[PDB]
């Protein structure tokens, strides 16, 4: 049971607005940080669906000012990454009551943190699906 | 007399090892057979020497590494060497109580030639024609 | 953005009397915020927020029971007297509605312990159920925490566990599948009845496919009892539902290892499954790929071509051309090899930097893995020398010299010597030891050393310590291999330079003195070669695989020797007549990692047998001391000791013996059966590998039959000629015996049982007889324990079946007996 290494929602530096992990490779946060600087430096400045990135295949979209990432295994493809990734922009979209942006982040921590703790749970996906999560999570 | 106390503390201590092989090997036993001891005497020494150039044995918690440094130099010669156990013959300890060519002066054999910043620019001095 | 001081502190009034949902939920926001910002919690005030916040469970509110689900699994592990908040959790996971019930199990499992198990198993089985799938996910996960703490809990739930697997839901399935797997698993066969439940279906749920086809992916026949097939009707075999990463990861497994074989809707044998999803969009990454497949990567490779090699041409975008490089790499192989290294040429072009450095290494690489000449590997590894100079490092210098004196030494030093020419001391410390060592070592006479020397003469100067050390040393070894180069040495190590530095110095003290003074005795001792510092494997090609898309010795070689060693280490065995041989025949008693695995040989001896059972104690329950393998001969046989297995713990092997004295007299055979039990002194165990109880009772495990043939008797010789063979060994011990063998129709199978069963090679090469022949001579030979020869005559006359007269002659009156009453 695992599919999902982390899921991290990054400013457009690969800087901490937020990151929780779904590995236990990063929990302190000089190596969390240096993760999330290392995930979007590969994957920013060129926009797919795919990235490849410490052998582990990275999924990513982006925003106005933030990058949104699942990090899973690379035996797999962008899709089922993809599916993570989209609940977890579409989620935290409609939950925040407004579209993901460092200020929509920001502007309510509290829906951001309970949100993504639905979608994914110790690497596993627990959700994926943005309105059965958002229902889940109250604000 | 100190020898096995401190040198095993650094044996069994872990940082950068690759030249420190090299320095090790040509260096450990040297000068007098048996005047040290704290619980390795000058012999437990050579056995730690020959250990560090590129041997195994159990002396000073063991080396920290054993491999060498830049391909050339290897163990071997060394290893061959301490004829007379660490003492001063024609072994390590001659080597090492000796001074390899002429040295002498400023002329850069084992100097260096004043003051080490103010020959920086001395250095820079092309002198170009 | 927060002060993880003033947060964990202010948590503290909720302790005492307030409780207030807002504040506290506030308050327990921030504490998530400290982590999720990136901080570290104070202990005490950690400790002490834990504490306060179990109060706050009282009070019913769904965003203050999402707070305080996160917040306590977060300060579960820094926080003390935690288990208050169980009771809580409980309260709160009852309460329906998914925003208390899957958060709370998650929260309640992590914090719950094998004690705490017991309390929320009834909350837990009415979750698992659930085809709402928030609340059975995470049930399922918690599940799997609990595995840990307490497996016969966790393990009562695989019936709710299992009711979930069969949502075609995507997550309840998941999660149901993949958990149970982990689950019930006590031996591979009952997680195989889970999967086989399963299996036959048509999924619509990517996720339970992908955890399961990792189950699958070994062959898997056993499922549900059993079955004729290693089938998986859920796409691992199947292309039952196409979906890119499904479809590779079932495609590599299938096509070599088959999970089934190809179908027509469901290719599985054939390249093909991959190759339809081939052309695509980013999502091509997985469909485009390989691994595996029939017979090679190669004509898989043709297909997806298209596509890896105009990505990884074009795209000088980074996301898109790894995957690029990484589908090539995949489409490779042998064969691919020489397109391979055109595009991993082309592709530094597009991204130039380290991936400059990783394509003139992969084009080396690729020629030391896929053979396209170890000279080219050379050649390219010049390349990698020109193109980077300095990426090249240490290891290189190590990995390419080691490899280099394969074949190319004279050639790599002279390629290097101009490639010196480079750059007197930015080429870096590496290259100029690559030079130097080379030059050292081969003693160029393929060109003159002259210009190497020259060449490193410079470079030292400017460059670090290591090398210039490296020089002077390497001029000692120089100077030792050949003699010429004597005047060169003293040049360079007068210089300031090659000595009177530093380190270089000391080494040149040294070697100097060892070289000048000395009587070189040691130079030349020292010098075998001039070789490296170490010989390492080939570390540079997989190095660059993952970089780029970013002595057993013998004794023994005959069955009597081995058994010789390990019958020879007890004194008995040797003592009392000494091992002629021992079986080409051993046969295992008792089936492995059952209850015991057993293995018995029998050993031959000039008078005696021994029969080492090699014992294995495979029960979990149990160790057992003083082990021994008892035995009852079914003719007359002395049983003159035994020795005992000192201890068979669970699950490791251990030898006994019996020794026993072999008839020198019989009329009957030395084919003989014994009865084999052993008996034992059980000891309790907890299973792990051993661990033996206080008291314990005797028990006696029952074990197959020994059967000796002639064949452990007689090792196997053929004769140039039989005849005088034959009369030689001793026609005083001569019998004569007919059988009929009406089991066989010929004579070239009659050959072959009388061969087999007395363990005697025919001569010259008699087995083949010449087909369905009225008379034949059979001639046998082989030498008998004790060490003498034993020939056998079978006169065969063949009818519709075959009779033969078998007359034996042996040097003793037991092979001929032995033989003959063998045979019928």
């Amino acid at each position: 049971l695992y599919t999902v290494k982390a899921i991290l929602i990054l400013d457009n530096d690969g800087d901490r607005l937020f990151a929780k992990y779904y590995d236990d490779t990063y929990p302190s946060v000089k190596e969390q940080k240096a993760f999330e600087k290392n995930i979007f430096n590969k994957t920013h400045r060129t926009d797919s669906e795919i990235a490849l990135l410490e052998g582990l295949t990275v999924v990513y979209k982006s925003s106005i000012d933030l990058y949104f990432y699942v990090i899973g295994s690379s035996y797999e493809n962008e899709l089922m990454l993809m599916a993570v990734l989209n609940c977890l922009f579409d989620s935290l979209s409609q939950m925040l009551r407004k579209n993901v942006e460092k200020r929509a982040l920001l502007e309510n921590m509290e829906g951001l943190f309970l949100a993504v703790d639905e979608i994914v749970d110790g690497g596993v996906i627990l959700e994926s699906d943005p309105q059965q999560v958002v229902h889940r999570v109250a604000l | 007399e100190d020898i096995q106390s401190v040198m095993t503390e650094v044996r069994r201590s872990l940082g950068e090892i690759p030249i420190v092989e090299s320095e090790i090997k040509k260096e450990a036993g040297e000068l007098k057979p048996e005047e040290e001891i704290t619980v390795g005497p000058v012999q437990k020494l050579v056995t730690e020497m020959g250990t560090y150039a590129t041997q195994s044995a159990l002396s000073s918690s063991r080396p920290t590494k054993k491999e060498e440094d830049r391909p050339p130099l290897r163990g071997f010669l060394l290893d061959g060497d301490f004829f007379v156990a660490a003492s001063l013959a024609t072994t390590l300890t001659k080597i090492a109580l000796r001074y390899v060519a002429l040295v002498q002066e400023k002329k850069k054999q084992n100097s260096f030639v004043a003051e080490a910043m103010l020959l920086m620019a001395t250095i820079l001095h092309l002198g170009k024609s | 953005h927060l002060e993880k001081s003033a947060v964990l502190q202010e948590a503290r009034v909720f302790n005492e009397t307030p409780i207030n949902p807002r504040k506290c939920a506030h308050i327990l926001t921030k504490i998530l915020y400290l982590i999720n910002q990136g901080e570290h919690l104070g202990t005490t005030e950690a400790t002490e927020a834990f504490f306060a916040m179990t109060k706050l469970f009282q009070s019913n509110d769904p965003t203050l029971r999402r707070m305080c689900y996160l917040t306590i699994k977060e300060m579960s592990c820094i926080a003390e007297d935690v288990i208050i908040v169980t009771s809580s959790l409980t309260k709160d996971m009852t309460g329906k509605e998914d925003n208390y019930r899957g958060p709370a199990v998650r929260a309640l499992c992590q914090i719950t312990d094998s004690t705490m198990l017991q309390a929320v198993e009834r909350y837990m089985k009415q979750a698992i159920v659930d085809k709402v799938p928030s609340v059975s996910s995470s049930a399922l996960v918690s599940s799997l925490h609990l595995l840990k703490c307490s497996f016969d809990v966790v393990k009562r739930w695989v019936n709710e566990a299992q009711e979930a697997a069969s949502s075609d839901n995507i997550m309840v399935q998941y999660h149901a599948l993949g958990l149970l797997y982990h689950v019930r698993k006590n031996d591979r066969l009952a997680v195989s009845k889970m999967i086989s439940k399963f299996t036959r279906h048509g999924l619509k749920s990517p996720f339970a496919y992908c955890m399961m086809i990792r189950v699958a992916s070994k062959q898997l026949e056993e499922e549900d009892g059993s079955r004729d097939s290693p089938l998986f009707d859920f796409i691992e075999s199947c292309l039952r539902n196409k979906h890119e990463m499904v479809v590779y990861e079932a495609a590599s497994a299938i096509v070599n290892l088959p999970g089934c074989s190809a179908k027509e809707l469901a290719p599985a044998v054939s390249v093909l499954q991959l190759f339809c999803s081939s052309p695509k969009a980013a999502l091509r990454y997985a469909a485009v790929r390989t691994l595996n497949k029939v017979a090679m990567k190669h004509p898989s490779a043709v297909t997806a071509c298209n596509l890896d090699l105009e990505n990884l041409v074009t795209d000088s975008n980074r996301s898109i051309a790894t995957l690029a490089i990484t589908t090539l790499l995949k489409t490779g192989s042998e064969s691919s090899i020489d397109r391979l290294m055109k595009q991993i040429s082309s592709f530094m072009s597009e991204i130039s930097d380290e991936f400059k450095v990783v394509v003139v290494q992969a084009i080396s690489a690729l020629c030391q893995k896929y053979p396209r000449k170890h000279a080219v590997l050379m050649n390219f590894l010049f390349t990698m020398l020109r193109e980077e100079g300095g990426f090249e490092y240490k290891r290189a210098i190590v990995d390419c010299i080691i490899s280099i004196i394969e074949e190319n030494s004279e050639s790599k030093e002279t390629g290097l010597s101009h490639l010196c020419e480079f750059i007197e001391d930015c080429e870096f410390t590496v290259l100029a030891t690559r030079i130097l060592h080379l030059l050292g070592q081969e003693g160029p006479k393929t060109n003159n050393p002259s210009k190497y020397i020259r060449f490193i003469y410079n470079r030292v100067v400017l460059e670090h310590e290591e090398v210039r050390a490296g020089a002077v040393s390497a001029l000692a070894k120089f100077g030792a291999q050949n003699e010429e180069m004597l005047p060169s040495i003293l040049v360079l190590l007068k210089r300031c330079v090659m000595d009177d530095d530093n380190e270089v110095r000391d080494r040149a003290t040294f070697y100097l003195n060892v070289l000048e003074q000395k009587q070189k005795a040691l130079n030349a001792g020292y010098i075998l070669n001039g070789l490296t510092v170490s010989i390492p494997g080939l570390e540079k090609a997989l190095q660059q695989y993952t970089l780029e898309p970013s002595q057993p010795e013998k004794v023994a070689a005959t069955r009597q020797e081995i058994f010789q060693e390990q019958l020879a280490a007890v004194p008995e065995f040797q003592g009392l007549g000494p091992l002629f041989k021992s079986s080409p025949e051993p046969v295992a008693l008792t089936e492995s990692e059952t209850e015991y695995v057993i293995r018995c040989t029998k050993h031959t001896f000039s008078d005696h047998l021994v029969f080492q059972f090699d014992c294995t104690n495979t029960l979990n329950d149990q160790t057992l001391e003083n082990v021994t393998v008892q035995m009852e001969p079914t003719e007359a046989y002395e049983v003159l000791s035994y020795v005992p297995a000192r201890s068979l713990p669970y699950n490791q092997p251990g030898t006994c013996y019996t020794l026993v004295a072999l008839p020198t007299e019989d009329p009957t055979a030395v084919a003989c059966t014994f009865s084999c039990v052993m008996k034992f002194t059980v000891k309790d165990c907890d299973p792990n590998t051993g661990e033996i109880d206080e008291e314990g009772y005797e028990d006696e495990y029952v074990l197959e039959d020994l059967e000796v043939t002639v064949a452990d008797h007689i090792q196997k010789v053929m004769k140039v000629n039989f005849e005088a063979a034959w009369d030689e060994v001793g026609d005083e011990f001569e019998k004569e015996e007919t059988f009929t063998l009406s089991t066989i129709k010929t004579l070239e199978e009659a050959v072959g049982n009388i061969v087999k069963f007395l363990g005697m090679h025919p001569c010259e090469r008699s087995d083949k007889v010449p087909e369905n022949k009225n008379t034949h001579t059979l001639l046998l030979a082989g030498v008998f324990r004790g060490g003498h020869d034993i020939l056998v005559r079978s006169r065969l006359l063949l009818l519709d079946t075959v009779t033969m007269q078998v007359t034996a002659r042996s040097s003793e009156e037991l092979p001929v007996d032995i033989i003959l009453a063998s045979v019928g």
